[PDB]
């Protein structure tokens, strides 16, 4: 993987130069704000069952996915879509605290784009579950770390489009 | 594209053989539905533009979940073009009626039709319903037209299901 | 490139070693050494 | 069908079907017109058994129904009614098939992830399967219950 | 890996209805024909280790690919060759057991270009051994029988190909 | 065949079957029979046709089977009339389906290289299926040998 | 503990224990006379924090106190103010322990079993454990909730 | 590999009394004496391949042990117990950062008795060497660290001889 | 960096983050003030360092200077420096990252076979970090010498 | 041969070549110039060989080549004998590699497989092999008796 | 995989003949060289770390390959770096042994080309490299030897470039 520290350290060290003052200043923005997504992190682990309840019923329950046809009308081809929302919850926390989308890159986003196609699985729906999912966790977290738990769910949303 | 006496040319070509007695007995099994084929053909376009406009309001009328705004088709830029995605359903549902196999439908229709309507949001749960709605209306014009039925004109039709849907089971 | 795949598949993979001992011709055949064809099986006998 | 766990259980072994599962296969197509008449009988009646089902559930457990829990009004009651309407269709399914592997691929699986992230009891979906076992077996012969009620437990054992 | 009854039951799953008077015909045409195959596939497990004694002896042997030079010279290459044969029997009588070739797309027909490709195998040899053993199993097992089980060989060489 | 070529020209236009192409599909199923008994006597007759015509080109052409020639020797010259063996295996196939589309993507399309490509020449080809023919047209009835014909004169005028 | 933690780590890494999580033990230690005020003020409340956060969990959920609920009855009461002040008495023993290594191995390891098997939903349980946690967090200081807060709230995402 | 701060958990939780007044003061004496062991532990892992340097310098390198004959004779045997040596005193700083030798009969003890008797390991050499470094980290942690270092490494020759 | 080790660790259980390992991110983030004071003055007297900890080295262990050694002639001993200035600025990531990890992937995982492959001895760079880290726990602060110092002792403690 | 599973052997533990096998290529190397000279006089004496390696098999099998058994007819032997012709060719391969798995490669692995399905009898081909080792023995002195027939004695110890 | 006796028995053994006049020359002509390249393998692995320390010498140290803008810089990617070229010297020194570059082709070059732009690693300084190791290696062993073993060297190099 790769953090935010460790993303501004390796720019500094394939230059080969030392830390400089600009890379200063981007690390004290990293800890200004550090104390905001440490307590972040621990309000969405707690609801993290309850998050995906609360994304699935807004934008995929009662429509035409979990319907005969879709692919959430076999139920327990569904509980494969629960996990797999669970997983995206748990990675954009990680990519969270990480300060970085690295996380989501080469983990998540690498091969996630030719699972999908190779199964029929929307793609269109997915990214309608998941720009919805990113309204209920800034309504947990607050309207401040809203923006940056927003920021790695489109992240998610732009390289599975 | 490929007739049901073409597929069983290279059904025997690859193996390099000529026509012997299972080749001439299939093939009349064949023409001798021949005219049965072509009068279904006639009166299942006797009125085929009509044909998708009293299955779909058959259809909308059973799933309002498509009327209301949720799944598309809510505007007429999605119910005229519904429409128009419904009425390839029922145009090459008469080629292969005619061409006896079902490949005409395998490499017209169906090949990218579930990637044509998973980047749109299209679903492809009430186009297999859109099938099974034209499955039933289309034998009632063959039936009130005199023609016998069966399997041929009742197959084309769920060709286009049983590929399309995903496999449940 | 995906490929639309089914609900149960078995992908179709070649013995390292002899032809006939694939495991799906002789399921009792696959607790065998694989010969001279195949790789070299280690194993441990002698402990100090 | 009986046909493809005939089948997937003689791959395993990767010989040919023995002439001891031949026999059952043999029975099987014979025996045809008794399992539509059990099919077309469980699906004529289907408002009688969900209306039926769901009372003695919400008699055998109020608690979906009283404020608090998970059913209300004529909406999420209702679609409580559509999972009853899902299993009747389901174990019919497995009835003209003739084994349990079509209920399984769609209902046999999973769901004990599934319904914890809805919040239904589980447990509670069970006892309506088992009123709806009461009804269709009240409703079939006295020897087709033997064969249709040795569907209805097989729900059993999948939630609890 | 579905059959006649797994299609209609698949099919009339997935537009939400119940099972219907024009999908019960469906199954009572395979019910008619269900006692037919039974019997086919009863002749044909007594005599697996014949019907390919016999095939290879119609187009294969003393032929160039028997002699050194050909493919199946060695004898390790050899009894391969009957094993690579017979799986074309035993799932060619699992698709007549069926009344579906969708066995012989799942489980037999992944590699057969490229598995072959990769290892000498002549495909245009392996398409006149299947001819080769539908002529001599059409004849072991009857003329009705012979077109049914006509329909899984021909499917086979035809994707081979 | 006719009955894809039929389709494939309605397809491209974007419009239903014609009432042109729903006469000419009608009136081919209808000589569906009679074509199979014109095709069926070319196969009943391939060993008397393949050494009729090989006697008919080898004295028309005597530059070929003289040495150095392409078809010298007796295994080069049982490949040329192995080579017309499956000229006259595919005009069957084009007698069933009424057109050419199965001599076109089987034995048209690539001839003039692939005969460049092995020695021989393309024109000699071109009097030995005329040659062909000429034994053809001395099995069938009148009426027949005109439709059975064409597909003969359809062959020679790939070749030149 | 995460002195516990931080040592089956190292011996992973086959290496003594890292200076960067020698920092955190050197910090454990100088906030050792800092987690020990949480730990006595739940002595001073728990019979106050439990008989507060049932009739905060029976307005959230009033499910439980219907008949066929898997509390009902004032015996069944009894257990789910018990089953509460068990979990009361789990997070004492890891305040002072800084972390998880005594909420595991006592609380969460099989709690989706054996739920089930009592027949009582985790979401309900889950709920007044959050009920719970709320007003501990209102009993305790700004700074005292700050951390031990996000020490509270690992149990309902751990249950479910 | 349980601590002394879960050992008075493991002893409060069992009889059914709370978080008592008696077990606070001996996790207080765990708080107050906590900090000298982080600034024990650190300067074990300044010397940890240094201590392992006086370990045979001070009673086992110019012996009559090492010269032909004697057990720590061969380069197998040699390089097996400096690693034989590392891994007592590592795991005698687990201890130490403890406040329990409930580490060393789980990792260490557990089949440690029966190993030396059969492999030919004299005893008396481990505890003449383990015994000799409880005074060299004497000189590297103060006086009485060391001597709760004498604990733990008094509980391997305990648990050793 | 310290969520290097937390976001592995807790990966490979597919969990969330307990809030024992959220106290290893709070714990710093109100210390990257201080991690960042400290290698801004190591970098601002990097040229003192080597100047010095490379000069009494060589009074330490004179063998590399001498001939037969490595680090015979000017030439070689400015090379040899190279590592003295890279070892330097790895101490100063490892300071600010906050932990073990980016010293340990740069310049610790090949160091017994790179410098056997350059025939170096692996040990006397290991006498020079204890002198590099002599001359800077002599020009900081006391308070930070048991953190900078010590980060510096994981360098030695795993390069001999 | 020797010298291509003596790099497999040290090829799998990633090693170079011990010495203690370097003196077995050595020595096979030097016995190269005698080996082959076994190989010259076997190839050379073949059809002394093959008719009476065949007159004095079918004189103790006598049941195989009268009717009703496998190899009857004039030319079922002529394969026949070419099938033991085969067996000749490799064992002058098994002399040049010094060892056996050009025997095993080629001529062991499905050798129970074949005559399953073709009918002939496993040990009959055997006993046609022990009866080539009384002549092929025959033919040379004491000291290649020895290593011509102990790779004879590899291919009966297999099929049999 | 195969060597110099093995092949020109598969070169014989697919003809069907025997082994000829015309094929035991191929034979003599390895049996002439055999003792003369097993002394050669012989001072191959005595100098093993002098090779590949000698090849780097004259190629990548003190270039801007190692420079901290540069591939090799880190220390992972070194040992590496040297291990990837440890893995072309001694399967040279078994084709040069064998007398046939099949083992070459069968492990070393498997995907190799295609394995190096996946990872960014230049080819360029790869064959730099090695021509370096073929002029260590001709100059220890022997212009006889280092003849035979230039061309195992050179093959690999035509692998990769
Ligand atoms: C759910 C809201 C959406 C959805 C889900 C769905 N997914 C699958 C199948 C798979 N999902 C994955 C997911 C991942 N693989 C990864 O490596 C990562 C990165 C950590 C993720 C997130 C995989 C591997 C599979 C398939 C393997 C398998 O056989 O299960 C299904 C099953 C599809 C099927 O037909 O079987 C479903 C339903 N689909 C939707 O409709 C929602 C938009
Ligand atoms: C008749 C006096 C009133 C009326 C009745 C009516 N409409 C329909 C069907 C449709 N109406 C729409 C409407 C719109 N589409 C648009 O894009 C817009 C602009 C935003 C509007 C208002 C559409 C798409 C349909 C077809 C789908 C459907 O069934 O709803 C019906 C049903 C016809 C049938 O039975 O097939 C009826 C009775 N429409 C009017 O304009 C009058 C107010
Ligand atoms: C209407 C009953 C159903 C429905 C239809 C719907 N379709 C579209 C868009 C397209 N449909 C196609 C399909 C085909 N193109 C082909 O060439 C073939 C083979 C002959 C098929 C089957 C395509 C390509 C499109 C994209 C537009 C285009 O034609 O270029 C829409 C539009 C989606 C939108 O909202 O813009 C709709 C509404 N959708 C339903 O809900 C019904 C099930
Ligand atoms: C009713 C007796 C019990 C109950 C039902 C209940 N279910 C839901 C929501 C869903 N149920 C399903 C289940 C299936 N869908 C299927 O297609 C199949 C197989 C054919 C099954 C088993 C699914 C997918 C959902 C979610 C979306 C949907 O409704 O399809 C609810 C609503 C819950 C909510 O929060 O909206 C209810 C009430 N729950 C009970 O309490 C009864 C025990
Ligand atoms: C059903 C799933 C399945 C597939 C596709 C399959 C294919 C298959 N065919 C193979 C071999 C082979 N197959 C043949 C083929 C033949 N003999 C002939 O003479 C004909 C030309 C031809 C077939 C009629 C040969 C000649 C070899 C190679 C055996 C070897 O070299 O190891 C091999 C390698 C043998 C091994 O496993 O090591 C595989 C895997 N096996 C399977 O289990
Ligand atoms: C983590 C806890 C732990 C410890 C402490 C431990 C010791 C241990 N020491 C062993 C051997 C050994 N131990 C010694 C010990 C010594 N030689 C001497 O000169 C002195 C008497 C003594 C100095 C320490 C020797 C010589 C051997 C190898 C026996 C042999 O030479 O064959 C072995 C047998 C395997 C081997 O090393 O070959 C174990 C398992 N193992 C563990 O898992
Ligand atoms: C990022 C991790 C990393 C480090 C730290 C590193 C050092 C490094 N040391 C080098 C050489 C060297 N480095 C040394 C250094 C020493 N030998 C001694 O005796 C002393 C113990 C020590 C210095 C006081 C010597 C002597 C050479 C030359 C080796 C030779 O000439 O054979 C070179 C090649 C020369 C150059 O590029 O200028 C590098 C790249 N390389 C790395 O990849
Ligand atoms: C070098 C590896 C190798 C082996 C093992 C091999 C065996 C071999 N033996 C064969 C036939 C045969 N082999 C025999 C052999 C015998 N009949 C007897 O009764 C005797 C026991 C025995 C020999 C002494 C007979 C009768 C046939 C003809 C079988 C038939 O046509 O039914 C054939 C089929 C004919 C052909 O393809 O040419 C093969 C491939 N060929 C090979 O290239
Ligand atoms: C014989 C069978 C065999 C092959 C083919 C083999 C190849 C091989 N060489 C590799 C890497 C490597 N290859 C190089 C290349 C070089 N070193 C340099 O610095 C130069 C630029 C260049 C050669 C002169 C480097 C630097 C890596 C490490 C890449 C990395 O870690 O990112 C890797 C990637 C391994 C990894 O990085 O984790 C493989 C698999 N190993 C084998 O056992």
């Amino acid at each position: 993987m790769q953090d935010a520290i460790t993303s501004v350290i390796n720019s500094s060290d394939v230059q080969g130069k030392y830390l400089d003052a600009s890379a200063i200043q981007k690390l004290k923005a990293y800890f200004a704000t550090g104390e905001l997504r440490v307590r972040a992190a621990t309000t969405i682990s707690a609801n993290a069952a309850n998050i995906v309840k609360e994304a699935v019923a807004k934008s995929l329950l009662y429509s035409d996915i979990t319907r005969p046809g879709g692919n959430m009308y076999t139920t327990r081809r569904y509980a494969a879509c629960i996990r797999d929302l669970d997983y995206y919850l748990r990675y954009a926390t990680y990519a969270m605290l990480a300060g970085d989308p690295s996380i989501l890159d080469e983990r998540v986003l690498n091969g996630l784009k030719e699972t999908y196609n190779s199964l029929g699985v929307p793609i269109g729906a997915t990214v309608q579950a998941i720009q919805a999912m990113k309204e209920v966790t800034a309504g947990l977290v607050g309207a401040d770390a809203g923006k940056e738990m927003g920021i790695y769910f489109d992240y998610i949303c732009s390289g599975l489009s | 594209m490929r007739d049901a006496v073409t597929s069983l040319i290279k059904n025997y070509d690859i193996t390099g053989r000529y026509l012997d007695r299972d080749a001439i007995d299939s093939l009349k099994s064949y023409f001798v539905t021949g005219t049965a084929r072509v009068q279904a053909a006639a009166t299942i376009t006797a009125n085929a533009a009509e044909l998708v406009k009293q299955a779909a309001s058959q259809l909308f009328g059973d799933l309002p979940e498509l009327i209301r705004p949720g799944g598309n088709a809510y505007t007429t830029r999605r119910y005229a073009a519904c429409l128009r995605d419904m009425d390839y359903y029922l145009r090459y549902a008469t080629y292969a009626l005619v061409a006896g196999d079902t490949d005409v439908l395998d490499e017209r229709v169906l090949q990218g039709l579930r990637e044509t309507y998973n980047s749109l949001g299209v679903p492809i749960g009430p186009t297999v319903v859109g099938i099974g709605i034209l499955k039933d209306l289309a034998t009632e014009k063959v039936q009130a037209a005199g023609i016998e039925v069966g399997a041929y004109l009742e197959q084309p039709f769920d060709h286009l299901i049983s590929e399309l849907s995903e496999t449940d089971v | 490139r995906p490929a639309p795949f089914g609900k149960d598949t078995r992908r179709i993979l070649i013995h390292n070693g002899a032809g006939i001992d694939n495991q799906l011709s002789n399921p009792g055949a696959r607790g065998n050494a694989p010969g001279s064809l195949g790789p070299k099986v280690f194993k441990l006998d002698q402990l100090p | 069908s009986i046909v493809t766990k005939s089948i997937v259980n003689a791959d395993a072994e990767a010989r040919y079907l023995s002439p001891g599962e031949l026999d059952r296969i043999k029975s099987f197509v014979t025996s045809g017109e008794r399992r539509v008449r059990i099919a077309e009988t469980m699906t004529g009646a289907r408002e009688r058994i969900i209306k039926e089902a769901g009372n003695q559930l919400f008699q055998k457990r109020p608690d979906v129904v009283s404020p608090g829990g998970n059913a209300y009004g004529e909406e999420m009651t209702a679609t409580c009614l559509r999972d009853l309407d899902y299993y009747l269709r389901l174990i019919t399914y497995g009835i003209v098939a003739g084994d349990v592997t079509p209920i399984e691929e769609i209902g046999v699986v999973g769901v004990r992830e599934m319904y914890k992230s809805l919040g239904t009891p589980i447990e509670a979906v069970a006892e309506g399967v088992r009123a709806m076992k009461s009804v269709a077996t009240s409703l079939l012969s006295g020897e087709d219950a033997a064969e249709a009620g040795a569907y209805f437990d097989y729900l059993i054992g999948a939630m609890s």
